[PDB]
């Protein structure tokens, strides 16, 4: 049975080293058996998991009251946090399945 | 601009056109390309994000691609409504700036021809009572979007006190232009008639007004 | 959903300064990057500045030479651009936009850098008659004369009439003042029964004019 993937926004986020950067992951769940993961793409071109909801400390996920949206925040961004990020919804039942968001970019700049 | 685009692009209705955007390793080579549509008289809108994704509201006739340090916007099924300025943009990681391309004016040639409607307004009673006189020649509903305007006072050409706008697009996808002849009231009443003559594709529509005739 | 509304535009003298504002709604402002882009008449888009959600990251076009400061107040959902030492070359439409890449744009505000004087418009009717009638339709309009700076906007019947409207670009006269016209095509049968009013707004002079356009009896 088809279901839509989460969306992940904005497409590009630019911040200076030391600031925070927040993406928004949006998921229209059709039931309550799911979990949301936040990933980054490794040099290897492999998803590295950063955090999940429900629940290193620099990567935080927060579920908003609207029952759709999640804030995914890099606290105290560093230059080497620059790269490609995505979120993934995992259906837990009736069939365990992951659907990935589109990928977005973080650029973390040198403080002048 | 450090993202270079062709200044112009064109096709005819139903065809496919491509608009290129050329950059460098520090921008297009290593960063996502975004595209924008700016219709006449409006603010830009996002058309493509992340090289090739469409926001909601953008039809699938618009697509983006990127290879190396070059990117391209393709528009299939070209329509009159696509006439607009298109821009590409991307982040530059060598200068830590956002850069817009220089922009490409898209024209859609070969739309259906339409001869101009012309309305010539004499000076208003109110303006004449304020000791001024302006003839207003409004030109509408024409295609292609190019006209020539000539003014006459009883058959003689007038060039002094004429201002004319460049045609621009109407709501209904045709073109419109305006022309004004500034006169004193005395000059207005000096002649038997004045005419606004509009040439479009080698043919001419002329409208006349007279100070002694309620027009 | 998303809405962005610029203000603070208008006339400023060379060497002067101006602060633009942009009021935002319909998204979570405090975490959202916000941007200024400008566009000189007849020219391309030029990115000005972007600010992070927190305000702790700011980026600027090199060409500005640190004459501009971007800032924000998350309390009020408002973005700012302080512009100093303004030159003729800064004359442009300034757009507020959401994100570094502008997923949504405001309609922009025109900043005119000039030592010329403000002047509000005179509005004259362009009255319909048999001579502006084309069978079942007729043209009527308003002449908006002698204003400075740009822009004027025109609506009809307070925005209830938008179909058949065309408001022309301004002419710049040798006086250094602008003029434009707005025209509307309406049913010729309505000329006796429906009032038509042009609503002219000239925000640079804090002026609005509502001019009734009465038909001629000829
Ligand atoms: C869609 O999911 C929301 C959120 O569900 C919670 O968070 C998930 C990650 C998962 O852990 C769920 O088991 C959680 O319940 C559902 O929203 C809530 O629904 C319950 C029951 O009505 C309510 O008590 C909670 O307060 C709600 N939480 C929030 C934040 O809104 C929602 O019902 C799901 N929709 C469907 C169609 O099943
Ligand atoms: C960057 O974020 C940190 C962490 O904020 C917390 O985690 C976020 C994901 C979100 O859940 C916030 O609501 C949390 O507060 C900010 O530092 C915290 O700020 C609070 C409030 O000022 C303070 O009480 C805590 O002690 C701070 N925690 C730490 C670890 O320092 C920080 O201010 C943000 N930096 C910005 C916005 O520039
Ligand atoms: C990321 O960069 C920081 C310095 O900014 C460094 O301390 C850290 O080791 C880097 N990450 C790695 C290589 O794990």
């Amino acid at each position: 049975r088809p279901w839509n993937p989460p969306t992940f926004s904005p497409a590009l986020l630019v911040v200076t080293e030391g600031d925070n950067a927040t993406f928004t992951c949006s998921f229209s769940n059709t039931s309550e058996s799911f979990v949301l993961n936040w990933y980054r793409m490794s040099p290897s071109n492999q998803t590295d998991k950063l955090a999940a909801f429900p629940e290193d400390c620099r990567f935080r996920v927060t579920q908003l009251p609207n029952g759709r949206d999640f804030h995914m925040s890099v606290v105290r961004a560093r230059r080497n946090d620059s790269g490609t990020y995505l979120c993934g919804a995992i259906s837990l039942a009736p069939k365990a399945q992951i659907k990935e968001s589109l990928r977005a970019e973080l650029r973390v700049t040198e403080r002048r | 601009s450090v993202l270079t685009q062709p200044p112009s692009a064109s096709g005819t209705p139903g065809q496919r056109v491509s608009i290129s955007c050329s950059g460098a390793s520090s921008n297009i080579g290593s960063q996502s390309v975004f595209w924008y549509q700016q219709l006449p008289g409006t603010a830009p809108k996002l058309l493509i994000y992340s090289n090739n994704q469409r926001p909601s509201g953008v039809p699938d006739r618009f697509s983006g691609s990127k290879s190396g340090t070059s990117a391209s916007l393709a528009i299939s099924g070209l329509r009159s409504e696509d006439e607009a300025d298109y821009y590409c943009a991307a982040w530059d990681d060598s200068l830590s700036i956002w850069v817009f391309g220089g922009g490409t004016k898209l024209t859609v040639l070969g739309q259906p021809k339409a001869a101009p409607s012309v309305t010539l307004f004499p000076p208003s009673s109110e303006e004449l009572q304020a000791n001024k006189a302006t003839l207003v020649c409004l030109i509408s509903d024409f295609y292609p979007g190019a006209v020539t305007v000539a003014w006459k006072a009883d058959s003689s050409p007038v060039k002094a006190g004429v201002e004319t706008t460049t045609p621009s697009k109407q709501s209904n996808n045709k073109y419109a232009a305006s022309s004004y002849l500034s006169l004193t009231p005395e000059q207005w009443k000096s002649h038997r008639s004045y005419s606004c003559q509009v040439t479009h594709e080698g043919s001419t529509v002329e409208k006349t007004v007279a100070p002694t005739e309620c027009s | 959903e998303v809405q962005l509304l610029e203000s603070g535009g208008g006339l400023v003298q060379p060497g002067g300064s101006l602060r633009l504002s942009c009021a935002a709604s319909g998204f979570t402002f405090s975490i959202n990057a916000m941007t200024w882009v400008r566009q000189a008449p007849g020219k391309g888009l030029e990115w000005v500045s972007t600010i992070s959600g927190s305000g702790f990251s700011t980026y600027y076009a090199d060409s500005l030479k640190g004459r501009f400061t971007i800032s924000r107040d998350n309390s009020k959902n408002t973005l700012y651009l302080q512009m100093n030492s303004l030159r003729a070359e800064d004359t442009a439409v300034y757009y507020c936009a959401k994100e570094v890449y502008g997923d949504y744009w405001g309609q922009g505000t025109l900043v005119t850098v000039s030592s010329a004087s403000t002047k509000g418009p005179s509005v004259f009717p362009l009255a319909p008659s048999s001579k502006s009638t084309s069978g079942g339709t007729a043209a009527l309009g308003c002449l908006v004369k002698d204003y400075f700076p740009e822009p004027v906007t025109v609506s009809w019947n307070s925005g209830a009439l938008t179909s058949g409207v065309h408001t022309f670009p301004a002419v710049l006269q040798s006086s250094g003042l602008y003029s434009l016209s707005s025209v509307v095509t309406v049913p010729s049968s309505s000329l006796g029964t429906q009032t038509y009013i042009c609503n002219v707004n000239h925000k640079p002079s804090n002026t609005k004019v509502d001019k009734r356009v009465e038909p001629k009896s000829c």
